[PDB]
């Protein structure tokens, strides 16, 4: 996890763009904050771009996102 | 005035303008007796009020 | 952390620096300040004697540049062409206009996620030196590649 | 067996067949349990990893599908989606005896159009919804190499079972986008055919207005009066040529 490799070390981490700034004066490659410009290309869970995933307990095996259209791909099957 | 109230206030086709609490969530103060959220990936804020 | 990626992929500083310096002993000019960069090819490295064409053995020098160009998160690169006077002004101007071209599209063909790339050439009219006993073994026909890292 | 069936009651009749069928009907009652667990838990697997590979495939062309499914394009001038219309052709209907309806064209209403606010992309029609499950939670287990290898051929059913339902899935969603995009062309070709009257926006704007405590100074009230709808005037019907 050596982010300053082959630099002088890390000096500390910029909060505003999110990033760690080596003892050479370069942004390094590496992240340092959840609130970065880091691109997501990928996601996981159900009901992606609709309402979520309803709060309702079925004990059926249907789950049914909060716009009222039905996952039937992360809903099990009979 | 009579034992009965009355009013008139229909106003038919105006829409509402906007909510008073946009004001307060762009100076990034929260909305009150709301609660914060998690945001991840990009440069943003967010909040929950009334499931909105 | 196994959800959210801990860097920009495909990335390790000590590889950017080993891969400039490799570079700057081999003969590319390298130059950094601020957060901008700046790299400056001489022509006769790359393209034949007065001739907007491609010499086969280049293409591993400009694999090598999409390799360090690959390491940068960009906006915008701008391609600049230069030359020594030979003719006339707009035949070198063509000639210039013609290798960007060349290398601006093989570099988009190449795998960099630019959003805009700017081509452009001047001919002689910007010398960086003025001994100019050379044609093009003289060091100032040259092609000049700007961006600026951001973020 | 029955094929030869004479034959195969003569077969019957001996005493081995007997032999191997009273203890071939005890594991009959017994090994078929197994069967749909492997089949339930080769259907799981197949789908889910399915699911993870077209939604891998799908983001690796992502921008040619922006290119082919300009919504953005489509929009009218006041930010209104465009209405969806849906055309038949060569209708009958057998309602009973002595009944039949002939119609040489049909044109339906599907969706009015409306008011929107940023033009929807394909990614609420077109990505698959992945999660990953991590638990294989199976009561039986084989005990015998035949229940093994049985458990292994069901378990491959139901595998390329999972496979082929991720596949309708896909097939069912591809053929709504592709039934909304051409709703929308069909919708610029018939306002172009004139026969549909285009949709009507009033106006009305106000000026500065409220409290003492609340201000806005420019205050426009925007709202579409007529929906679009076709009409039923057909002297008024452009034509068509070309050359």
């Amino acid at each position: 996890d050596g982010c300053c490799s082959k630099m002088g070390g890390i000096n500390y981490c910029d909060s505003s763009a999110g990033r760690l700034v080596c003892n050479n004066g370069f942004y390094s490659t590496c992240y340092c904050t959840r609130h970065a410009v880091m691109d997501l290309q990928f996601l996981m869970g159900c009901c992606l771009w609709h309402g979520g995933v309803y709060p309702q307990l079925n004990s059926s095996g249907l789950v049914v996102c909060n716009d009222g259209y039905v996952s039937e791909e992360c809903s099990l099957q009979k | 005035y009579g034992p009965n109230a009355k009013s008139m206030p229909t106003e038919e086709g105006i829409p509402p303008s906007a909510n008073d609490l946009l004001l307060h969530v762009l100076e990034g103060v929260p909305p009150p007796g709301s609660r914060r959220l998690v945001v991840s990936g990009g440069d943003a804020r967010a909040w929950l009020s009334n499931e909105k | 952390v196994p959800k959210l990626p801990c860097r920009v992929d495909g990335a390790c500083d000590a590889t950017i620096i080993k891969m400039m310096t490799d570079l700057n002993k081999k003969g590319i000019k390298v130059a950094s300040v601020g957060q901008n960069y700046l790299i400056s090819i001489p022509a006769s490295a790359l393209f034949a004697d007065q001739s907007p064409r491609l010499n086969w053995a280049s293409y591993s020098l400009l694999n090598e540049i999409a390799a360090f160009l690959k390491q940068f998160r960009k906006i915008a690169i701008t391609v600049t062409s230069y030359s020594s006077k030979y003719v006339s002004v707009k035949r070198e101007r063509a000639l210039t206009l013609a290798r960007s071209r060349v290398v601006s599209e093989y570099l988009w063909s190449q795998g960099v996620d630019s959003r805009i790339i700017f081509t452009q050439g001047l001919g002689s009219d910007k010398p960086i030196t003025s001994y100019t006993l050379g044609g093009d073994r003289s060091p100032n026909a040259r092609v000049e590649i700007t961006f600026r890292r951001a973020v | 067996g029955d094929t030869g069936s004479l034959a195969g009651l003569q077969a019957m009749a001996d005493s081995k067949y007997t032999r191997a069928q009273k203890k071939q009907k005890m594991g009959k009652i017994r090994e078929m349990a197994l069967k749909e667990t492997a089949l339930s838990v080769g259907a799981q697997a197949g789908l889910a990893w399915r699911a993870k590979i077209i939604d891998e495939q799908l983001n690796k062309q992502a921008r040619n599908l922006d290119a082919i499914y300009d919504f953005n394009s489509l929009v009218l001038e006041h930010n209104i989606l465009p209405p969806v219309l849906l055309e038949g052709r060569n209708t009958l209907n057998l309602a009973d005896a002595q009944s039949i309806r002939i119609s040489d064209r049909t044109y339906k209403v599907a969706k009015q159009a409306h008011f929107i606010t940023t033009p929807p992309t394909w990614r609420q029609y077109l990505w698959m919804d992945y999660v990953k499950p991590e638990a294989p939670n199976v009561t039986l287990l084989p005990k015998t190499k035949a229940e093994k290898e049985i458990w292994c051929i069901y378990t491959e059913r139901g595998w390329k079972n999972g496979i082929d339902q991720a596949n309708t899935i896909l097939e069912e969603n591809i053929a709504r986008i592709k039934e909304d995009f051409g709703g929308m062309i069909l919708y610029r070709k018939l306002l172009a055919m004139n026969m549909v009257s285009p949709p009507y926006v009033s106006h009305t704007d106000l000026g500065v207005t409220g409290d003492g405590s609340e201000i806005h100074i420019d205050d426009r009230v925007l709202r579409i009066t007529a929906l679009p709808e076709l009409n039923v005037n057909s002297a008024e019907w452009r034509a068509a040529v070309a050359k």
